[PDB]
Formats: C-alpha cells, structure tokens, sequence
C-alpha cells in the first residue's frame, strides 16, 4: 500500500529514512513509548550512523535524488512544498512542538512576546509574515499494439 | 539587584545559518551588523527593535548547533554552551522545546507552533509499453513457446 | 474498441485459422488479467484484519482512540502492568490535548463522526448497543473491577 | 445471426462465472495456505486466532514474564491479558 504515516514505514521496511543528527528528537524518541515510534526509533538507532544525514539540506537532496523518507518539521515540509512540486507531505502534525526564543529574567520581551507577539498573532502578522517569506492503460496498450499488428499480419494474408 | 545597570545595555544576537528563507541579502556590499540577515528572525528582532530598542548583533556563530549534551562528555555544547559560558549569559536563542531545554534555558512563550511529518517525493507510477513480452517471466520460456 | 476490430475483421471477411488463433489468445489473455487482477483484490480483502483486542489496537495509531480524562480509566493505564497497556499510556500521554473527552457521550460522538475507538465501561456498551445498532464492542474486558 | 450473439454472450457468461470461482477458490487457497501449520510458537505469535497459554500461575508464568526476547514476552502479554 502506499505510506500514510510512519505505520506505514513500520509495515514496510524496504524503504528506510533518516533525520538530522545529534538531538533531533531521537531522543524524544527515545523516550517515547508509542509502539510504532517505537519500531520507528528501534530501526533509525540500528541505522544511527549507517543511513542517517548531518544537515537538512542533505536528507532534502537525498529524496531528491532517491526514493528516500523524510522526517522533519512541517515548516521545512511546507517550505519545500513551495519549492519543488515533486515532494508530498506525508501523515500529520503528531508530536506536538514549540519554536520559540528563550528569554532573560525581567526583560521587557519577556512577557511581550505574550502580550506584543500575542497582538501580533491577533493582527495575525505572524503567519502572513510566514507568506511573504514562503507562500505555502499501459499492458493494455501494449495488448492492443500486439492485437493490432497481428490484425493488420491477418488482413495481408486474408487478400 | 542589577535592574539599574542592565538599562542601556547592547544586546547580543547569537543565531544560526537557518531556514534557507533566512541568509544572507544578496548585493555587491557586504552589508553586515544589523543587517546581516533577512528573514523572520530578522522580522521578529525588528519587532523586539519597536519593543526594546536596544542595539543589536545580528552575527554568525563559530558552532553552528544548538548543541546536546554527550554521555562521554556531559556539556551541553553549541548554542547551549554559548548561552552558558558568558557569551550570553541571558539565555536568547530561538529553537525547539526539549526536554533539557525546560532546565538550561530560562525561555518564554514559544512563538511558532509546530508538528513533525513526513517528507516524500511524488512518484510518477507509470510504466506503460508492451510489458506482457517484459514479464519477470524469462523470454527462453517465449522462445519455446514460439 | 475490440468489438469494433471484429466488426473489421467481419467486414473484410488459413487466415481464418490464424485469425480465430489471435482473436481466442487476446481474449483469453484479457480474462486471466482480470482473473489476477480479481484474485489480487480478493485475497486482499480477505488478508485484512479488523481490530479487535487491544493488542490490535495498540500496534496500529491511524485509528485513534481514549476515555474520559480523570474517569480511573488511565489510572489504571499508568500503572502499565502490561507493555500494551503502557504503549496505551504513552499515546494517551503524547495525544493528551488530542483525544481525550470529558464525557461518556462525548466520546461517543467523536466515534460517530470520525473513527475512533471509545474506552469505557462496559455496562454501559450494553446500553448503548441495545440503543443504537451502528455501534458495537470490541474485545472482552480488559480489566475487571466493580 | 442472432445464435452468434447468444454463444458470443453465454461464452461471456460462463467466462466471467469460471474466472470469479477461480479467484475465491485463489483467495481462500491463499488465506489457507497463509494459515501454517504450528510449529516452534512463532507461528502462536502470529496466529491469534487459535487462544493459548500457560496452564496457571507458577513456574510458567515467572518465566514468561521475566522473559525479555520479546516472543515469549509478547507471550505473557497475550496470555496476560486474557488471564482469566
Ligand atoms: C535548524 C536545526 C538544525 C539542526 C541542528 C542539529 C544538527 C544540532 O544543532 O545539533 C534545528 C532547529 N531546532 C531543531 C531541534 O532542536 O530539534 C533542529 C532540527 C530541525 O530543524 O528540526
């Protein structure tokens, strides 16, 4: 069947994957104790440095240039989409995660980006600002060439 | 308290190469500082400029990670390490929750919301042509047959 | 489009002989294609198995599931004294602002609408089957209490 | 000229009748032959149609639940969840 989501992956192991290195929630995986993810981290840790990538770019060129999978962010997935219409995103937003900027104690971002970057999420300029940056048969024919040149071999014999 | 001297301070921007929508600007100057970058970061410090006003290193990094800690070494290295030693003491950086990150970063309310899913190229799927005389079958057998 | 080469063939009619040779092999090719291909759809059909147990439920994550949150339902699901029933915590923990409901009848049109598995008691299965005929249980009981 | 399209329609008929026998005596052969004899347990992990386990609490249970090859436990847990 063709892949829905990384079940999918876990039923059909033929074709393998891989992520960015070091802490790219492998370790989350790690920790996670879904049965599927858990195949999913079990068989990408037995390929922890056989079939893995460094950079985003080059698991990107790897399904670029082979039949590869790619586990990633949906804002790269999303960006790319916008990039080439070759590439499919596959399954949903499952692990839930936050980008976000760290903070000092009393600075006066600190709670506005809970009260500014809010209004600007009320204005809604943050996701037009994510815009302006990315804007987000066959054997039967050959059956009938087949048919059809030996229908024409029994027309010249016929006269 | 160190309220009335952490007034009027400049601010250092410690990022990484990100998002390919994130680069440098393309023109003959280099025009570097402030403008060193363009991209939503950028856009978001151009907020915190309306917000704070304080001045600005928008600069590269000599890592380029935000680094984990290692089970041979136990130090969190790459942007970590530099939001741990001295380099900003005040931990700003924008990057994902981790589990880790709850402790070793002071952090705020995560501006981007996010999933994990899956990359894959769209497939053509099609193979057409006379492929009943390209069976896996071998043609000896089409041979004998003939 | 190859009744149309018959009629053909009847207009312009050793070469009959062949002619009956290629007509008899294009069908006979044409009904063990659709043979293989209504044997391929068959034995599919037949090679699927509905989810029954729990244990079928926990392997597969397209078809979700939960109970009602502080109902002692994953009270019993964290104590994981089986690795199904902690696999059960784990997704209810990841997916906890996801598939979780406040109410018996809640939980009972989230099945309705979208697919999805309903963990609860399982008197009141007897209930809502005697109610409603589109719903139904699956398995026996996985924990017992009273 | 109307007894051509009989023959022409029953050949159809019969041809269409033979080939969808053909494909669920097909199916029901390969579900059957999908279906393996039993041998060596790993055939009991597959095949959950035919229920199992040990006979009670004891030697048996200790050793399939301290089992971490994950077949026998896997084991305790299908014997486990249908303890009683
Ligand atoms: C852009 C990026 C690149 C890769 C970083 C790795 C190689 C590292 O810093 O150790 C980050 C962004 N935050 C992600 C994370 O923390 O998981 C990480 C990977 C990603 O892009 O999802």
């Amino acid at each position: 069947s063709p892949i829905d989501s990384a079940d999918d992956l876990a039923k059909q192991t033929k074709i393998e994957y891989g992520a960015v290195e070091d802490g790219a929630t492998m370790t989350f995986f790690k920790k996670s104790k879904i049965s599927t993810y858990d195949k999913m981290w079990a068989f990408m840790s037995s390929r922890r440095q056989s079939v893995l990538v460094k950079s985003n770019e080059e698991g990107i060129q790897r399904v670029l240039t082979s039949d590869y999978a790619f586990l990633m962010e949906s804002t790269t997935i999303e960006f790319v989409t916008q990039r080439n219409c070759n590439l499919t995103q596959i399954g949903g937003l499952i692990d839930s995660k936050g980008y976000g900027v760290g903070t000092p104690m009393g600075s006066p971002y600190r709670d506005k980006i809970t009260i500014a970057i809010l209004q600007l999420q009320e204005e809604g300029k943050l996701h037009m600002m994510k815009e302006k940056w990315w804007r987000g048969v066959q054997n039967i024919g050959g059956i009938f060439i087949v048919l059809a040149a030996g229908l024409v071999l029994s027309v010249f014999v016929a006269v | 308290n160190i309220t009335d001297s952490l007034s009027n301070r400049s601010l250092i921007v410690t990022t990484i190469l990100e998002e390919p929508y994130v680069l440098f600007k393309k023109s003959d100057k280099p025009l570097y500082g402030n403008d060193r970058f363009e991209g939503y970061c950028i856009d978001l410090l151009r907020e915190l400029s309306t917000i704070l006003g304080f001045t600005y290193e928008i600069r590269l990094v000599e890592d380029g990670k935000y680094g984990a800690q290692d089970d041979v070494n136990g130090q969190w290295n790459g942007m970590v390490r530099e939001l741990i030693d001295h380099k900003a003491d005040l931990a700003v950086a924008p990057l994902a929750i981790t589990y880790v990150r709850e402790k070793v970063i002071d952090f705020s309310k995560p501006f981007m919301t996010l999933g994990i899913s899956i990359l894959y190229r769209k497939p053509n799927g099609t193979n057409p042509g006379v492929f009943s005389f390209l069976n896996p079958l071998s043609p000896d057998i089409w041979m004998y047959v003939l | 489009l190859a009744y149309l080469g018959v009629s053909v063939v009847l207009f312009v009619i050793l070469s009959t002989r062949i002619v009956g040779g290629i007509w008899w092999f294009f069908t006979l090719i044409i009904i063990s294609s659709y043979t293989a291909n209504l044997a391929a759809f068959l034995t599919v059909e037949r090679m699927e198995s509905p989810i029954d147990s729990a244990d079928d439920l926990a392997k597969q994550t397209k078809i979700e599931y939960g109970a009602v949150e502080d109902g002692a339902t994953m009270t019993f699901f964290k104590k994981s004294k089986i690795s199904t029933y902690d696999k059960m915590w784990a997704f209810m923990s990841s997916r906890r602002q996801s598939v979780l409901v406040k109410s018996n009848e809640e939980g009972i049109q989230r099945v309705l609408t979208s697919d999805y598995a309903f963990l609860m008691e399982s008197t009141t299965i007897e209930f809502v089957t005697q109610r409603n005929c589109n719903l139904t249980q699956i398995g026996g009981l996985i924990d017992s209490k009273g």
